């Protein structure tokens, strides 16, 4: 359950700009495969489907701990490692 | 850099954001100004960056010495204390150099603020900000892969060049397991050289990102033996590395492996959806109720064997009965439970028909009560299993097993790869006519026990692996190498020219997908289910999960197994009685078909037999489901 | 098993008979089988490039592939003499020729573009056939028209050469993504051709979308370009609605049917079953009458001019020429009737060929020759990219930037090899430029080549010795600026690790480039890049309300194929697994409301559309009815016919 924050200003550009940390939860990569978008209109439906928001998936349901799928990807890991070590 | 920073004062001050940005700007500008120098040797060059310089941090009145980059990362990770205006606590601190601990911090954060929605928002904010700064570090401090890096490291360290130019000795005979051990030794040495010297690839291998030991070792050193499409180990190994070159035979082996990978992917695309569909359809209706005690009998709580550490890891936020007789939480860190069998309140023994109680699910209830439980369980089981299957078969690997050929065989014969060679080309090999049996997969004749006569002595040999005789000797077997009086084949080794193999054998490696397949079989084949009871199926499930490496908590697996079983009474209250009620465990397909829910059975499989025949007792089904609303 | 024992390495020595597609991949010895399979698929997924260049690092088997593929060039196998040239359009004409040896008569047609399927096609270089006039001579080997993939000397190139670097650009290269400069984006442009048919009947009339008050044009002329992305629009005419709807025929109305396409017209063909007199009366279809008369005049010309050739008993006419003459004679013949899909059509049918140049966009996939797939993440200004500011190579910028994380894990070392060889080639070219003696230049070049591929060195020695001094100077200069060709054959003749070791130890001066603002010294070098067919326009779909099926449930329509719609408007399916995953939220009521309002129930859909159309735009709260869904009705009817009826307990 995601939120639109920007409308792209170019008619030629037709690509959903998704955050990198979202890749692991989707179990997907930038191979060009198409993702499906279903807009949610009703406010009650918004509060009901908010359980699929990234915040609710931050807590890994197996261990009750932080989900590593929403943590840093390997490139971000390289950056942070260079910075701190 | 100001040498001293007060952590709690920066966190409480409203100038926190601009201070973070100023530190970030200073670090990135200093990195852009300077250039990295690689010694490519054991000694490390004098590269002075702003991130490497140390600073003193004042936290709760104590001084901790950390780096400047550690400071800016700590400020990013300390957003909750600026949001809530609460002082930074020294227990909420860790080694910012070790990345693996970061997750732990986050977890503690979730526990420290009571799993508030606001603390979750702050975690997401910290992740976003840290990612942006990671991108900045990556663009300013570049990352690059090139061949000249390895070439220069080999220039400085000759051992690296020797390993990169390594070739397995074709002068002397080598068995498959020795080849595998050679690959492992040389690859470990390569990784050690990469970690112990200042090369351009040091950050990759030390960060664990961008370097896989097996693939990178295939690139640098020998590739090794590769399997066939049918899972049989191909005899001729790939001596040269991909960078060094390849041969036409090696190219054929490589293309065959690639075709195997594509075929595997194609078939798993079809299998995964079916498996996950069955399990999800069964576990969709699992529920939870807020009742502390369901009345389940303490004797009815099933038992589990704490055989190893992983089995103890499966049970977290799980209850167990002490020797006083009182229910008490399980602490995973305690090793006193190992080597013991413990009876635990289990979801499979819950006596509430409305839903699982707080006791049988555990303390995790409050965490997972927002979402559907059975769906969480089925997803947690189905994602790693399918991903592991696909990745394991896509990563073509050889698992050669050591063979004890025997004293007679080893002293009178010589084995090299898949080839059997006579030490001396004299004497005669006698083989009994009946012992030339037929192998099913080979569709050709094989001999397992043969006797060789040399001089006055007659030796008898039995081969651990089936042996295919050489083609030239087999061609003349019936014409001139058979004695009808004795009903035995006598083959003179004198006829065989030197360097010609006496026989050949095939070897099948132990694929990495066997425990995962056993998981799937236990769920579907019903072989283990019919003979065994719940206490042993849960242990088999946990043991197979450890064998496969899948990390899923045993509570979800217990739910998966619970939904498969059907009570003969079909009433949960019977679990409140003294002894376990009558039940029968079924396979995943039969569970919902033989179940009591109309919607999950009609919308699943075998609509024809359900509507036409009463074999599934479909007309008697009256139980409700959420899936009923879709009808 | 031991079957592979039949493969003898000695038998396939100095041989490339086992390689097929891989022949176009340099250093195929070093790449893994998976990446090679990806390359074989990419060769099919490749698109024609307007600025195609021969590969800098090549296998020399590429020109053979170009020659034996017959779809890009046309060769007049025999010696011909141009009998005549007749013009259908300024962009399309026809050449009638005669074999000087055999005496048979044959035909050659020209056009600006060729269409393969869907929106895929390419432009032509018709300069050789356009230079031909009447009574000219065509030789036994002559390229009458060629694709852009082939250059002037028939060298074949399937992609461009781009300066690349392995770099992490603000985490925009995560997984596998490419950031490319605008200047490099210009070189990675392709053609898009579409054959769109608009059918007009007596009921519908065209709209004056193009032109002024004096001139009525419903569709662009041959040379004109498309405006507002609409080829035409048609209104159904009925006498009851004619008084108000027909007025203001210049502007669009909600009742009109529009047809969408973008580019430049290059050929229009109109087939009319209407009597020509009625078209003469109608002002709105005057342009159709003009083009109809143009086609009829072209056919009259071909008849008048080729009757003697076709009907001469002591003459031989090719079957193509005979069929062309017969078709034109049928078109000029009286009582001619055209049928589409085995049915006589009312009115007329217009077929437009539209050609445009589509450039590189975000989401477009470009790959190399070693299975290195990549999706363009950002197209950035060429200044806002790694620039080197140290040494002789100052001012050089990276055309593309690739992910460096898992280059080793992908088991494709040939990428790095090509980059390294073009990188050292840069230094060789600079050393050549600094020298003032031509002999010194050829000495440096032959040294480097002998270090790489010896056979190319011998061939270049022969080629240089054969050249005139002015031709040698041109050769040297263009090599200095454009680049040096290096030959790395796929399996035999490639440069291994030890050869690169020798090259790196000899040229001691060569070192990593230090770039502005980047701490890590990196390497930039030219590698080959090809463009794949998959693109953001390929699978884009956006449906709000579209045609409903006979069962009252949403379903796809052929409108996008007929160019009646701009985007697909194709409905997504919510799978059973998707329902299971959505069931994580225990609000089954909201999921059922979603499915009912979007698909199952008509009343809920109408209510949703009305709430969104009128009410508060920023706060949308809907109340839905509990009327049974149409899917439930279909289920009820089917089970009733079965003899069973589901009833709640
Ligand atoms: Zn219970």
């Amino acid at each position: 359950y995601l939120k639109i924050g920007l409308i792209k200003k170019d008619y030629k550009d037709l690509t959903l700009g998704i955050s990198n940390n979202l890749l692991s939860a989707l179990s997907g990569d930038y191979d060009g495969d198409v993702l499906n978008i279903i807009p949610v209109f009703d406010n009650k439906m918004k509060e009901h489907f908010s359980l699929l928001s990234p915040q609710n998936f931050l807590v890994d349901r197996n261990n009750g701990r932080f989900n590593g799928d929403f943590d840093l990807q390997k490139d971000q890991i390289l950056g942070i490692f260079i910075l701190n070590n | 850099m100001e040498k001293t920073y007060n952590l709690n004062d920066i966190l409480l001050s409203n100038e926190y954001e601009k201070i973070k940005e100023d530190i970030k700007e200073e670090i990135i500008n200093d990195m852009a100004s300077k250039k990295v120098k690689y010694s490519n040797t054991s000694e490390f060059a004098k590269n002075d960056f702003l991130k490497d310089e140390f600073i003193d941090l004042v936290v709760d009145g104590e001084t901790y010495e950390i780096t400047y980059g550690n400071l800016i990362t700590l400020l990013i990770v300390a957003r909750p204390f600026n949001h809530f205006k609460v002082p930074m606590t020294e227990d909420l601190l860790f080694d910012l150099s070790d990345l693996k601990e970061y997750q732990n911090y986050y977890t503690t954060l979730l526990e420290h603020f009571g799993y508030s929605n606001e603390i979750k928002s702050i975690i997401k904010d910290v992740i976003s900000e840290l990612a942006i700064f990671s991108g900045d570090i990556n663009v300013t401090f570049g990352n690059t892969v090139s061949i000249k890096s390895l070439i220069d490291l080999g220039n400085k360290v000759k051992r690296f060049r020797e390993l990169l130019h390594y070739r397995l000795p074709n002068d002397e005979a080598l068995e498959f397991n020795d080849i595998e051990a050679i690959i492992k030794k040389n690859l470990d040495e390569i990784m050690k050289i990469l970690s112990e010297t200042d090369n351009m690839l040091r950050y990759y291998i030390d960060s664990g990102a961008g370097i896989n030991s097996k693939q990178f070792g295939q690139v640098l050193s020998l590739v090794g033996s590769k399997p066939d499409l049918f899972g049989k180990i191909i005899p001729y190994p790939i001596n040269t590395s991909f960078l060094r070159g390849l041969d036409v035979r090696s190219f054929y082996i490589n293309a065959l492996g690639a075709r195997k990978a594509l075929i595997t992917n194609y078939q798993q695309v079809r299998n995964s959806g079916y498996l996950t569909r069955k399990i999800s359809m069964l576990l969709m209706d699992t529920k939870l109720i807020d009742l502390d005690d369901c009345g389940s009998h303490e004797n009815n709580y099933l038992s589990i064997n704490v055989e190893n550490k992983d089995v103890l890891k499966r049970f977290s936020k799980r209850s167990y009965l002490n020797n006083n007789g009182e229910l008490v939480e399980i602490d995973i860190n305690d090793e006193s439970l190992i080597g013991q069998v413990i009876k635990i309140p289990s979801p499979t023994t819950c006596a509430s028909n409305e839903g699982v109680c707080r006791k049988c699910y555990g303390k995790l209830f409050d965490i997972n009560k927002d979402l559907n439980i059975g769906m969480i369980a089925v997803l947690l089981l189905t994602d790693p299993l399918t991903q592991r299957l696909l990745s394991a078969k896509h990563l073509l690997e050889t698992r050669s097993s050591k063979i004890d050929w025997g004293t007679n065989f080893e002293e009178n014969f010589i084995v090299n790869r898949n080839l059997i060679y006579p030490k001396v080309y004299n004497g005669t090999v006698i083989i009994k006519e009946d012992d030339f049996k037929e192998d099913e997969e080979t569709e050709e004749q094989v001999f397992d026990t043969f006797t060789l006569k040399s001089g006055n002595r007659f030796i008898s040999i039995s081969s651990p692996m089936r042996l295919f005789l050489n083609k030239d000797l087999k061609k003349q077997l019936d014409e001139s190498f058979y004695n009808i009086e004795e009903m035995q084949f006598e083959i003179p080794l004198n006829k065989l020219d030197e360097g010609d193999s006496f026989a050949t054998f095939i070897m099948d490696n132990n694929e990495l997908s066997k425990p995962l397949r056993e998981i799937k079989d236990l769920i579907e084949t019903n072989k283990y289910i019919k003979d065994h009871n719940v206490n042993e199926v849960v242990n088999y499930f946990i043991y197979l999960l450890n064998e496969s490496g899948i990390n899923i908590q045993s509570v979800h697996s217990e739910l998966i197994i619970r939904e498969m079983m059907k009570l003969d009474d079909s009433d949960r209250t019977q679990f409140k009685n003294d002894k376990m009620p009558d039940y029968e465990i079924f396979r995943i397909t039969d569970a919902n078909l033989k179940g009591d829910s109309l919607s999950r059975s009609l919308l699943f499989e075998q609509v024809k037999k359900q509507l036409t025949t009463l074999d599934y007792d479909t007309f008697n089904k009256t139980k409700s489901s959420i899936l009923d609303k879709l009808l | 098993m031991d079957d592979i024992s039949v493969i003898k390495n000695e038998d396939y020595e100095g041989s490339h008979r086992f390689l097929a597609e891989e022949l176009l991949m340099p250093n195929a010895n070093k790449t893994d089988g998976n990446r090679s399979t990806m390359f074989c698929s990419h060769l099919a997924q490749a698109v024609t490039l307007q600025k195609a260049e021969p590969p800098l690092v090549y296998t020399n088997f590429e020109n053979q592939v170009g020659k034996y593929s017959t779809a890009g060039y046309r060769k007049a196998n025999s010696n011909y003499k141009v009998i005549e040239k007749i013009y259908k359009n300024d962009y399309n004409y026809v050449l009638i020729v005669q074999d000087q040896e055999t005496g048979e008569y044959t035909l050659f047609e020209r056009a600006e573009c060729e269409f393969l399927t869907e929106h895929y096609g390419f432009q032509w270089d018709n300069d050789k056939i356009d230079s031909l006039k009447k009574d000219d001579t065509i030789e036994k080997d002559t390229v009458l028209y060629k694709n852009t993939c082939y250059d002037e000397n028939m060298n074949f190139g399937y992609g461009v050469n781009l300066n690349a670097a392995y770099f992490s650009y603000k985490n925009e290269t995560l997984e596998d993504a490419i950031v490319i400069s605008e200047s490099a984006a210009k070189k990675l442009g392709t053609f898009s051709v579409n054959k769109v048919k608009v059918s007009v009947n007596t009921n519908d009339i065209l709209l004056n979308l193009y032109g002024d008050n004096e001139n009525y044009k419903g569709f662009p002329d041959i040379g004109e370009h498309i405006k507002n992305q609409i080829i035409a629009s048609r209104r159904r005419f009925d006498y009851n609605t004619a008084l108000y709807e027909l007025k203001n025929l210049n502007e669009m109305r909600d009742s009109d049917t529009p047809f969408f396409a973008d580019g430049k017209i290059v050929d229009i063909e109109i087939f009319s079953n209407v009597p020509e007199e009625e078209l003469k009366v109608q002002k709105y279809n005057e342009q159709v009458l003009y083009y109809i008369n143009k086609q009829k005049e072209f056919s009259n010309n071909v008849y008048q001019k080729l009757k003697k050739i076709v009907e001469g008993k002591d003459n031989n006419v090719s079957d193509k020429l005979l069929h062309f003459y017969n078709n034109c004679k049928m078109r000029i013949d009286e009582n001619i009737s055209y049928t589409y899909q085995n049915s006589k059509f009312s009115g007329f049918i217009m077929e437009f060929t539209i050609l445009e140049e589509e450039p590189l966009n975000k989401g477009s996939k470009i790959t190399g020759r070693y299975g290195n797939k990549g999706v363009i993440s950002k197209i950035l200004p060429d200044d806002q990219m790694p620039t080197v500011a140290e040494g002789r190579f100052k001012g050089l910028k990276a055309d593309i930037c690739l992910n460096p994380l898992g280059v080793f894990n992908r088991l494709n070392p040939s990428q790095l090899i090509e980059q390294e060889l073009n990188w050292i080639a840069k230094f060789i070219r600079k050393d050549m430029e600094e020298a003032g003696s031509n002999e010194e230049k050829v000495s440096i070049l032959l040294d480097f080549l002998n270090r790489v591929n010896k056979e190319e060195t011998e061939l270049m020695e022969e080629f240089i010795n054969s050249l005139n001094k002015t031709e040698l100077e041109e050769f040297l200069n263009d090599i200095i600026e454009n680049g040096i060709p290096i030959c790395q054959k796929p399996f035999f003749g490639n440069i291994g690790l030890d050869e690169l070791w020798e090259l790196y130890n000899h040229y001691d001066h060569i070192d990593y480039f230090k770039c502005e603002g980047i701490s890590t010294p990196l390497i930039i070098g030219e590698i080959y890049m090809v463009r794949l067919k998959h693109e953001p326009h390929s699978k884009f779909s956006a449906r709000s309300t579209s045609f409903m099926n006979l069962r009252g449930l949403p379903a796809k329509s052929k409108n996008f194929k007929e160019h009646k719609d701009l985007y697909s408007k194709t409905p997504v399916r919510i799978g059973n697994m998707e329902i299971s995953n959505l069931s994580l939220t225990n609000e089954m009521g909201s999921i059922m409301d979603m499915l009912n309002s979007y698909s199952n129930n008509e009343t809920n859909r109408r209510e949703l559309i009305m709430q969104l159309l009128t009410g508060n735009p920023f706060d949308t709260n809907i109340d839905l009815s509990d009327v049974e869904s149409g899917t439930s009705k279909i289920l009820k009817s089917l089970f009733t016919c079965l003899g069973l009826s589901i009833d709640d307990v």
